[PDB]
């Protein structure tokens, strides 16, 4: 009759942490195969039956909206990494679930959670110090122009792809499109449009805005196409 | 098609029993073959990887599966080696026959065809051998 | 001591054997982990303290790094067994590792059971 | 079929028989209340993934927020929760002291009742030990606040209260709250937490926060006016939008030209409405909801400073300070109900413009801490540290007496009370000794939350106290279960925090022990 | 939200389940391939009744609620604008490649590795087709054989009664809107 | 593929690699379990007589042909 | 006419005008400007475009190919190619990608954990093994054998390797620094910090509370 | 297949032999060292032989399982050869199986595990011999 909970579901101790560790691995499995350029795609269907195919880890987590409490922590952390950077959400999501998996058997053996936190806070700072000590600055290495090194980095992602035979042309289109912008660079600014048919090398790079122009109404031999 | 009479169920019954004997003895092939645990009815237990000893201590009851056991004895008398390789080859051919029979090929056509591969097979091994 | 050496030796071979030699290294720690539990002490800390004094012996041979440090059960602290006189025969640790390895090999090869 | 339930005749309530120990059951409801907050005790307290009634996720370790969200239905637990609410009066800390200590008194009382000691004799021992504890607690006073109004002094003592609410960032928060508290202590005999307000703004991190005078509001000034010294501030709850007439006011429009005529008539009316604001000698206006586009230019026409306060608590905050009350009509020229202020201006701090109500002409005894954080849940948890931190020094305006923390007083006060029970003959010694062991639960909470064998902490804390080394507490460290001096480290607790906590905790425990049967009723 | 009753299946059990759906769409159309193909009786939502063997019409009416099967239909929507004829050949070949892939998943091949293998073989096939190709109207604009070849394919449909008159009409139309020299017909 | 599996190798890539070495080379290419990988078996001196491989295909195929010819089994008494 | 709103709004930010629905408010306030406009003949169809706009912080890249999957697969790879070039110019300090830095930290933390007596030894080592997942899944997703690569990769770092990592193209290890497979060091630093801070929030939690609603 | 017995294959057979050897180790795990705890031995009649010696336990320990009997036959080899270290053998062998069984779940073949453990024992005996102290 007189109980304390009366609907208030609550559990504490080691079983709660282990339950959250397993729930976090589910979010990892949802974005485990999408790591890298050649990662497997993921098909997502909304309520209306509309399909969504994408191998981007950030876009996948936005569409899931998992209701588990522990899973929301990773999603909000990964979402913040997407807003601040736009890349690395999968690495953050996988490492977090993997830090939780490796300390899982020690948590079951009676190791306190707070001792585990001192290790991550300690190992993290040592890792961040090792990155800066071993990292290398590359601005004018080998007296090569930046337009050439950036071409190598561009074709690297495009290597052994469907445009591998003509990636020299496509590699220059990336460096050209980025160099056209001002100091404030952003991915959304540089748009892309698709035109079926024709050779791969015929891909054009308009400096301004471009569109198909399906307008085929009357008006020819008038309406001068050039304006100052 | 109706396929009222189903005598093919006995082929799949003999192939499954024949393939079962091969699937067990498969892992024990070679020097690095995984050992197997045999337990006598009295209570004794033993460990071995010799495929010949495992087939004898299997107590095979199916007729088709017994043909693989008697087949392995024929290899021991004739050659004395490759006892385990024979049962593995027969199990895979019958497993391959399960795909051909589903396509509507008769066992007699499959039987006569395998003899032609055996005839050409012996020529392949004999040509590449070292006298 | 073998927990650090075999873990470093595993990185030299590879070829689907780096993990097995590493797990062989981690498996030996059960002995100091079990002796610590029986001595009413924190096994996670004492096992970690042994591997630290033994790992420092591998980094450099300088005398500041302690060497051949054992485990004292009463005081619940590592101690140099050369001074404490906690010695064992060599054939014990050699045969026990050999016989234990042959036993796990004999069981790992068992992938099936047939009853009659 | 007989024999049915025994001692069940009042609405069929669950009446525990003599074998079922009805008193033992009300205690178990209080022990479960402690376990929900025993882990959140100390600087290494564990956070609680609290789910609000609005299905909102919040991760916090504050005791008052846990109980406010945890619907405690058992009455035996409500009494201890009522002591926590009474703990908030006269002091703003020591809440978990009431939960952990009272839970130990009741948990240890079961060991006495199981032996056969009467509940009325257990109460007499706790009342005697509580009276004895109040005599020993002044003798444990190590230091006392100099009252020099020094930020170096106020920030140093404030570090202990900030920790266990927001650990790690106790340096920044101690300096900021010290700068806010020191600026009001000159107002002798009038310090209160209501003056030191808090304004959270989405920002980079906690390090980007600062203190500013006057009632700061995060919403920048919508109008084009930079500064205005007008006293009359007109507050309206109704937003600037299309007017509606309280009478019939039937508006019929058929043609398109008539639509434009009525539209022009509304703009001419709104131009007269904002004209009335300046006619009443008020160049400032506040709005709750949206603000219209044409009315915005009218605010810049007469140079009327436009102000937007979407939060309701922000509006009521001004109603009780300047006096400007919100009226239901849209711009009624009611000059009588307007406010009074010495200075109103905009200021950019941390790359964000915020409205300010500074008191330049008047002396000024109001401040505000502008917190910055990249998460709303994080700033809210930091706000709870400000209340528990500011209220710590609202108590120091009273008798300035500090005692050691980290479980140091709990062992010495237990050691002094245990000796009193050993030499006191009779049956009261059993409950007096257990009153001392109840204090040991607090060091046991700090040790368990830090990952340390609690029995080893009690063994060491008693040895150093046996040698007379008072002011020794638990050294918060994962890999070091030893102890250290709380005086040298600077960890200090408040006297009145322990006084009112030991008092209210004992009354809550005694009030639960005095109850032996819960009975339903009907009006 | 709505995590309850959420679909959850992955690994080989999911790929084989996806392959099982594509095979049903292929086996349904494998019989309707060619002039001797078996027709399909389609009943419309309005109660109508129609019978045909057109691969495109079969897929448009086939409202398969499985998502993997919908992609097979979206593929054929584009094929009608490029190939026109072998709409059943695409679906029948896809079902064959997925059926043979199921034998590879048991051997332990990854799906992405099979994807790379078929892409390599598809290039070998496309390279071989040009070798065994032949021209018709090379270096000359002619209308006689252009009427002949198009007339053969039309003989399978209901235009067989007057198939010859349709082929001459399809030539003058394309010849009118487009020029055989530019070779860019719209 | 069974020998490669027992030797810790990949059953597919081992026979898939050897089928290319046999198209280009000879029968010397085979699995060497002593070293744990593909090697030239002619150099390792790991050989068997011809009768083992010939009698295996001969007797195994005759058993498969015999089992294939079984239409049904009759229980006598 | 018949211009998509995205292209119009892309030209809005490029020209600096405003898309006004009704034609009654059209005036100089909403009208845009440009330097050179010309109608071209890309692939036979006409493509309008304003070049040298006042707020010309945008552009467009028209793709060509034999099908949509040639362009869609090309569309995915170019968007990251823009980010790679966008990253190298911003941050000059970089580290080897493909999990090369993750294996170096695994060597440093693991060798450091041995010198740390206490319970932190097993945990800092556990932190090191957790970094293996980044080069591991790149091998598993690429269809390679993670065992043969990770063992061959972890062995190279011990002998002196610091930039060797996973090569998604060839099933072998490669010097990702010499191969110009780079990533920003500060972006990788923020990944470890957000990872540990995210794991610490879950590890520091011990109980969940739920108001009945 | 029809037979006059029973068969059971798969990875679970390794796990069943792993959990069996792990069980036999836990019977002599807490009794390791000179401060080892005593343990009862309820015979079939009802006698109770209380002792902490690991060798005396395994001689009297009767667990009708094949994998456990392998470790019992293993105990006789160590007792006759040396006469000590039998308890550490059963405990070391149990952890190698519990760890190897985890590798088998990571698609590591037992032959690759058997090869690693053989080389580790060889190098371990080398490092031991290089770090002795003569009598």
């Amino acid at each position: 009759v007189i109980l304390l909970k009366e609907g208030t579901d609550s559990s504490q101790g080691i079983p709660q942490l282990v339950s959250n560790i397993s729930a976090c691995q589910v979010i990892a499995e949802a974005v485990r195969t999408t790591l890298g350029p050649r990662g497997m795609d993921k098909l997502i269907v909304d309520g209306r039956g509309k399909a969504t195919i994408s191998n981007d880890g950030a876009t996948i987590l936005k569409l899931l909206d998992v209701v588990h409490p522990a899973a929301k922590t990773l999603v909000d952390i990964a979402k913040s990494q997407d807003a601040e950077v736009g890349d690395g959400t999968t690495s953050v999501t996988l490492l977090a679930a993997e830090f939780l998996k490796q300390v899982k058997p020690y948590v079951e053996e009676g190791l306190h959670p707070q001792i585990i936190i001192r290790a991550f806070r300690t190992a993290t700072q040592l890792a961040v110090n090792k990155i800066k000590e071993i990292a290398v600055t590359v601005k004018k290495a080998d007296k090569v122009e930046q337009r050439k090194l950036l071409e190598k980095c561009a074709m690297t992602a495009l290597s052994s792809k469907l445009i591998s035979q003509q990636k020299a042309f496509f590699a220059k289109m990336v460096v050209d499109a980025v160099m056209m912008l001002d100091d404030l660079l952003q991915l959304k600014m540089i748009g892309i449009k698709k035109v079926q048919g024709g050779a791969l090398e015929d891909s054009q790079l308009v400096a301004g805005v471009a569109f198909k122009k399906t307008f085929s109404y009357a008006g020819f031999e008038m309406q001068p196409k050039k304006y100052h | 098609y109706q396929d009222r009479d189903k005598p093919a169920q006995i082929r799949f019954s003999n192939i499954s029993a024949a393939k079962a004997v091969a699937d067990a003895i498969r892992t024990s092939l070679g020097p690095k073959g995984m050992d197997k645990m045999i337990q006598d009815g009295k209570g004794d237990v033993t460990i071995t990887n010799d495929g010949a000893t495992i087939l004898k201590q299997m107590q095979v009851l199916h007729p088709a599966a017994r043909m693989l056991v008697e087949l392995s004895k024929a290899q021991d008398i004739e050659a004395g080696d490759g006892t385990t390789s024979v049962v593995i080859i027969a199990g895979s051919l019958l497993d391959s026959c399960t795909k051909l029979l589903q396509k509507g090929i008769h066992p007699t056509i499959i039987s006569e065809s395998f003899q032609k591969a055996l005839e050409k097979g012996i020529e392949i091994l004999t040509d590449m051998s070292r006298p | 001591a073998l927990s650090i050496y075999l873990e470093n030796y595993a990185t030299s071979m590879g070829s689907r054997e780096q993990l097995a030699i590493a797990e062989f290294a981690r498996s030996l720690l059960v002995i100091p982990n079990t002796l610590a539990v029986n001595a009413a002490q924190d096994s996670t800390d004492l096992v970690a303290k042994l591997r630290a004094f033994h790992n420092e012996a591998q980094v450099n041979p300088e005398r500041k790094n302690l060497k051949w440090i054992g485990l004292d059960l009463s005081n619940g602290k590592p101690r140099d067994n050369k001074q404490a006189g906690v010695f064992e025969p060599t054939i014990v640790k050699v045969k026990s590792l050999k016989f234990a390895t042959e036993a796990a090999i004999t069981i790992l090869r068992i992938d099936d059971l047939i009853k009659l | 079929k007989a024999p049915g339930f025994a001692q069940m005749l009042k609405e069929g309530a669950k009446h525990f028989s003599g074998l079922e120990e009805a008193v033992y059951r009300n205690i178990q409801a209080c022990k479960e209340l402690a376990q929900t907050t025993r882990t959140a005790y100390g600087p290494n307290g564990m956070n609680k993934m609290v789910i609000n009634h609005l299905e909102k996720l919040f991760v916090t370790n504050d005791a008052a927020t846990i109980l406010r969200e945890l619907e405690v239905q058992h009455p035996a637990a409500k009494m201890i929760v009522m002591a926590s609410h009474m703990q908030e009066q006269e002091v703003g800390d020591g809440t978990n002291f009431v939960l952990v200590f009272a839970g130990a008194l009741l948990e240890l009382a079961e060991e006495l009742l199981r032996i056969g000691l009467s509940v009325s004799e257990v109460i007499e021992g706790y009342e005697i030990a509580c009276r004895k504890a109040h005599e020993i607690l002044p003798n444990l006073v190590c230091c006392s606040a100099k009252n020099l109004r020094d930020i170096d002094e106020v920030s140093s003592l404030l570090r202990t209260s900030i920790m266990s609410k927001q650990y790690g960032n106790e340096v920044f928060l101690a300096k900021l709250i010290a700068q806010a508290c020191v600026s009001i202590f000159p107002d002798s005999g009038h310090f209160n937490v209501d003056n030191i307000r808090v304004c959270k703004i989405l920002g980079s991190g906690i390090s980007s926060s600062s203190v500013l005078h006057g009632m700061v509001f995060k919403k920048e000034t919508e109008g084009d006016v930079t500064s205005v010294k007008d006293a009359k501030i007109a507050v309206y709850s109704c937003p600037f939008d299309g007017m509606i007439t309280e009478t019939k006011g039937t508006v019929l429009i058929k043609t398109a030209e008539e639509l434009m005529n009525f539209s022009k008539g509304e703009e001419n009316l709104m131009d007269a409405q904002v004209k009335a604001i300046a006619d009443t000698g008020a160049n400032v206006v506040v709005t709750g909801g949206k603000v219209a586009d044409m009315a915005l230019h009218y605010a810049n026409k007469y140079n009327i400073m436009l102000v937007r306060l979407n939060s309701k608590w922000d509006l009521r905050r001004l109603c009780k300070t300047v006096g400007a009350t919100a009226l239901p009509r849209l711009t009624p020229p009611v000059l009588e109900e307007m406010g009074h202020c010495d200075s109103v201006y905009l200021s950019e701090v941390g790359d964000t413009q915020v409205v300010v109500f500074k008191h330049e002409k008047e002396d000024g005894a109001i401040s505000t801490i502008v917190l910055r954080g990249s998460t709303d849940n994080l700033m809210d948890d930091i706000e709870r540290a400000v209340d528990d931190g500011v209220n710590t020094f609202k108590v120091l305006t009273r008798d300035k007496r500090l005692v050691p923390g980290g479980g140091a007083t709990e062992i010495e006060l237990a050691k002094q009370i245990t000796s009193y029970g050993e030499t006191c003959p009779g049956l009261e010694q059993y409950a007096i000794k257990k009153f001392a062991e109840a204090f040991e639960a607090i060091p046991r909470a700090l040790a368990e939350n830090s990952g340390v064998k609690a029995n080893e902490v009690i063994s060491k804390l008693y040895a150093v106290h046996q040698e007379g080394n008072k002011n020794v507490g638990l050294d918060i460290e994962a890999e070091v279960p030893a102890v250290k001096d709380m005086l040298e480290a600077g960890i200090l607790d408040t006297y009145l925090g322990k006084y009112w906590a030991i008092k209210l905790a004992t009354n809550a425990a005694v009030t639960v022990l005095r109850v032996d049967q819960i009975i339903m009723a009907k009006p | 939200k709505d995590q309850d009753r959420k679909s959850r299946l992955m690994g080989l059990e999911a790929l084989k389940s996806h392959i099982m759906a594509a095979k049903a769409v292929a086996n349904t159309m494998r019989t309707s391939l060619g002039p001797n193909g078996l027709d399909k009786m389609m009943v419309d939502k309005d109660g109508d009744v129609t019978v045909t063997n057109d691969g495109a019409t079969i897929l448009s009416m086939m409202d398969v609620d499985h998502q993997i099967a919908k992609l097979m239909v979206e593929l054929s929507k584009s094929q009608d604008d490029e190939i026109g004829d072998g709409t059943t050949g695409v679906v029948v070949l896809a079902g064959a490649l997925l059926e043979e892939a199921e034998q590879l998943l048991d051997r332990g091949i990854h799906p992405i590795r099979i994807a790379d293998g078929y892409e390599q073989a598809a290039r070998v096939a496309i390279e071989h087709l040009d070798k065994i190709s032949d021209s018709v109207l090379v270096d000359i604009k002619d209308t006689e054989p252009l009427i002949q070849t198009a007339k053969t394919t039309l003989g399978s449909k209901v235009v067989n009664s007057c198939h010859r008159q349709m082929a001459e009409i399809a030539v003058n139309a394309v010849l009118t809107v487009a020029d055989m020299e530019r070779r860019d017909v719209d | 593929s069974t020998l490669a599996e027992n030797a810790g190798l990949n059953p597919i890539s081992t026979v898939t690699e050897l089928r290319n070495r046999h198209a280009q080379g000879e029968k010397t290419a085979g699995i060497n379990v002593r070293k744990g990988g593909i090697s030239n078996i002619l150099e390792e001196l790991v050989v068997q007589p011809l009768l083992v491989s010939v009698s295996a295909l001969t007797l195994a195929t005759e058993t498969v042909r015999s089992i294939l010819k079984i239409d049904d089994v009759v229980n006598t008494r | 006419g018949r211009v998509p709103e995205e292209d119009l709004k892309r030209t809005m930010m490029a020209c600096g005008g405003s898309i006004q629905t009704s034609v009654n408010a059209l005036s100089a306030d909403v009208l845009g400007r440009c330097q050179v406009f010309e109608e071209t003949q890309i692939g036979g169809e006409r493509y309008n475009f304003f070049t040298g706009c006042p707020k010309a912080k945008t552009c467009t890249f028209i793709l060509r190919g034999g099908a949509e999957q040639f362009m869609e697969e090309t569309e995915r790879s170019l968007h990251d190619a823009i980010m790679i070039v966008r990253r190298a110019i911003k941050n000059d300090s970089v580290v080897a990608g493909g999990g090369a830095i993750e294996m170096e930290l695994s060597k440093y933390l693991r060798d450091y954990s041995r010198t740390i007596p206490g319970k932190q030894q097993l945990l800092i080592g556990a932190y090191a093994k957790a970094l293996e997942i980044i080069p591991r899944q790149l091998c598993d997703n690429a269809g390679f054998d993670a065992t043969n690569i990770l063992n061959k990769l972890r062995a190279r770092h011990a002998q002196g390797g610091t930039w060797y990592g996973v090569d998604i193209n060839n099933e072998d290890i490669a010097d990702n620094f010499e191969a110009f497979v780079w990533e920003p060091a500060m972006v990788r630093i923020n990944a470890l910090t957000a990872a540990s801070e995210a794991a610490c929030l879950i590890v520091s939690v011990d109980e969940t509370i739920k108001n009945p609603r | 297949l029809s037979v006059f017995g029973d068969r059971s294959t798969g990875e679970t057979i390794r796990s069943q032999n792993v959990m069996a050897a792990a069980s036999i180790a836990n019977i002599v795990k807490s009794s390791l060292g000179p401060v080892g705890l005593d343990k009862m031995l309820v015979d079939d009649i009802g006698d109770v032989t209380i002792t902490n010696d690991g060798a005396t336990i395994l001689k009297l320990l009767e667990v009708e399982h094949p994998a456990a009997k392998v470790l019992c036959e293993l105990a006789d080899l160590q007792d006759k050869e040396v006469g000590d270290g039998t308890t550490s053998v059963v405990i070391i062998a149990a952890e190698l199986l519990k760890n190897a069984d985890e590798l088998v779940k990571q698609k590591i073949h037992p032959t690759s595990v058997i090869s690693g453990y053989r080389l580790a024992c060889k190098e371990a005996v080398r490092y031991i011999n290089e770090n002795l102290i003569v009598n």
